[PDB]
C-alpha cells in the first residue's frame, strides 16, 4: 500500500 | 490567452464541466485561465485548481515512477529509456513551475485571509516537493529547503488561525508530513506530525456539526493510513 | 517530424514504456511516427498502433459522452456546455481523421497479406464508427456506409483466409456486431452475428493448443457478455 | 452495464 496525499 | 478571451465565469463553469468528463489537463488550463483574471479566488474556486493540477501530476509522477525503475533496471539497451524518462520529467517539472509561478505571480502576495494564505503556501508546499522527488543535481537541496519552509509558514499560520479540525490544516499536515518521510530523510518528524495532528483532531471533534465532523475525520483516516504503515 | 527524427525501432521501444506508463498519447504519437516511416508492421507493431489509439480515442468518448449527457439534460444555462463538448467533439474527430489517414496512406494498400488488410479494414470501420457516435449532419449516412463497407469487406476476407477462432477475426466480429446494434438500428443483426460467431468459433475450439484457446475464448467472452446483455 | 467492444 501506497502512502496518502 | 490561451483562456484570455474567455470570460472568468465561462472558464470556472468548464473546469467543472472538465472533472465531471475527467478531462484534467483541461481542467487545468481552464483554472490557470481564471487565475491569470488577476482576481482572488474563492475556496470552491481554490479547489478546482488544486484537484485539476493534483491529477495532471499525479498521471506525470506515477509515469515518471514506472519509467524511473524500468531505467533503473537497465543500469543493474541503448540510450531510449533514459531519453523518454527525460521527457516525462521535463514535462512534469514544467507543470510544477506553471503552478509555482502562478502561486507567485500573484496568488500569494494577494491573499489577504490566513485560510487563503495557507492554501497557496501549503500547495507550494506540495509543487516543490514534486520538483524535489525528480531532483538529482545542485538544486536538489534548495528544492527541498523551499518545501520545507513553504509548509512550515503554513503550519504556523493555519495554528494560530485554524482549528486543529480543519480539513485544509489536516490536509497541509499530511502532506509535510509525508515531505519529512520520503523527502527529507525524518521519518520520526514524520511520525511525530501526523500522530499529534491526528491526536489534536480527534480531541476537537466534539466541537464539530455533522457535515463538518465528516469532513474532519475523512482526512484523519489518511493519517490514520500513513501512521499504520509507518509503525 | 515531429517523430521524424527518430529512428523506427526507437519509436517501436518508446511505445511500449509508454504503454507500461500509461501515457496512450505518447505512445499514439510514437506509433504514428512509425507508421510514418513507410514500412509494413507487424503484428505486435499492429497490436501497438491499435492500443494507443483505442486508449486516446477511448478517453474522448467517454468525456463526450459525460458532456453530451448534460449537455442534453440542459435543453429539457449559457453556451458553454456547448462549445465544451464541441471542443471534445472536435479533438475526437481528429483524432479518428488521424488513424483513417494513416490507413488510407498507406497501410491498407501496402498489406500484402490477408491477416494484415484484415486487422487495418476492421481498424477503419471502428474509426468511422466512432465518427458516427458523433455525426448529426449530412455526412452521418456516408459515415455509417462506410463503417458498413469496411467491416463487411473485413469479415468477407477473415472468413475466406482465417480460421473462426482467430482472435482479430473475433474481435472484428464482436465491433461489427455493436456496429449493428447501436450506429446502424440493426439489433436482430447484430445479434445474429454475434451468435454465429459465437457458435462457429466453440466447434472449432477442439482443434487449439492450449494458448490459441485462451485466446479465443478471452474474446469470445466478450461476444457472450453482448449476448446475455441484449437478450 | 455497458457492452463490449
Ligand atoms: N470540484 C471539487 N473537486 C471540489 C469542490 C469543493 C467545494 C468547496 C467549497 C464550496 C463548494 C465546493 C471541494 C472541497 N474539497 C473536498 O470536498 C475534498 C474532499 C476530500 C478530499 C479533499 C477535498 O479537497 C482536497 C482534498 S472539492
Ligand atoms: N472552515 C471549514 N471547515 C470549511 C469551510 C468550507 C467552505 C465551504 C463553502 C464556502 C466557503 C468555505 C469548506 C468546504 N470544504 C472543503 O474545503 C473540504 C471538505 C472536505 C474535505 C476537504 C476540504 O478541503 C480540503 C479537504 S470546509
Ligand atoms: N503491447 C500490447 N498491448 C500487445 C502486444 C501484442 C503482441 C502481439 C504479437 C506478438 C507480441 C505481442 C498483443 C496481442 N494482442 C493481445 O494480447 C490482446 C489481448 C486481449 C484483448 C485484445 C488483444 O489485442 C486487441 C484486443 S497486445
Ligand atoms: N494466428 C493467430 N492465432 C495469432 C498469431 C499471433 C502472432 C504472434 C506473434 C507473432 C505474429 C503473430 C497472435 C498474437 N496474439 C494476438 O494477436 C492476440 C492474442 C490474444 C487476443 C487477441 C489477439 O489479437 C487480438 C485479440 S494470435
Ligand atoms: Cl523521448
Ligand atoms: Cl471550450
Ligand atoms: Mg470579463
Ligand atoms: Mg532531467
Ligand atoms: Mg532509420
Ligand atoms: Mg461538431
Amino acid at each position: 500500500r501506497r502512502r496518502q496525499t | 490567452g490561451a483562456m484570455g478571451s474567455m470570460e472568468r465565469a465561462s472558464l470556472i463553469q468548464k473546469a467543472k464541466l472538465a472533472e465531471q468528463a475527467e478531462r484534467y489537463e483541461d481542467m487545468a488550463a481552464f483554472m490557470k485561465g481564471a487565475v491569470e483574471k488577476g482576481e482572488e479566488l474563492s475556496c470552491e474556486e481554490r479547489n478546482l485548481l488544486s484537484v485539476a493540477y493534483k491529477n495532471v501530476v499525479g498521471g506525470q509522477r506515477a509515469a515518471w515512477r514506472v519509467l524511473s525503475s524500468i531505467e533503473q533496471k537497465s543500469n543493474e539497451k541503448g540510450p531510449e529509456v533514459r531519453e523518454y524518462r527525460e521527457k516525462v520529467e521535463t514535462e512534469l517539472q514544467g507543470v510544477c513551475d506553471t503552478v509555482l509561478g502562478l502561486l507567485d505571480s500573484h496568488l500569494i502576495k494577494e491573499a489577504g485571509d490566513a485560510e487563503s494564505r495557507v492554501f497557496y503556501l501549503k500547495m507550494k508546499g506540495d509543487y516543490y516537493r514534486y520538483l524535489a522527488e525528480v531532483a538529482t543535481g545542485d538544486d536538489k537541496k534548495r528544492i527541498i529547503d523551499s518545501a520545507r519552509s513553504a509548509y512550515q509558514e503554513a503550519m504556523d499560520i493555519s495554528k494560530k488561525e485554524m482549528p486543529p479540525t480543519n480539513p485544509i490544516r489536516l490536509g497541509l499536515a499530511l502532506n509535510f508530513s509525508v515531505f519529512h518521510y520520503e523527502i527529507a530523510n525524518s521519518p520520526e518528524e514524520a511520525i511525530s506530525l501526523a500522530k499529534t495532528t491526528f491526536d489534536e483532531a480527534m480531541a476537537d471533534l466534539h466541537t464539530l456539526s455533522e457535515d463538518s465532523y465528516k469532513d474532519s475525520t475523512l482526512i484523519m483516516q489518511l493519517l490514520r493510513d500513513n501512521l499504520t504503515l509507518w509503525t
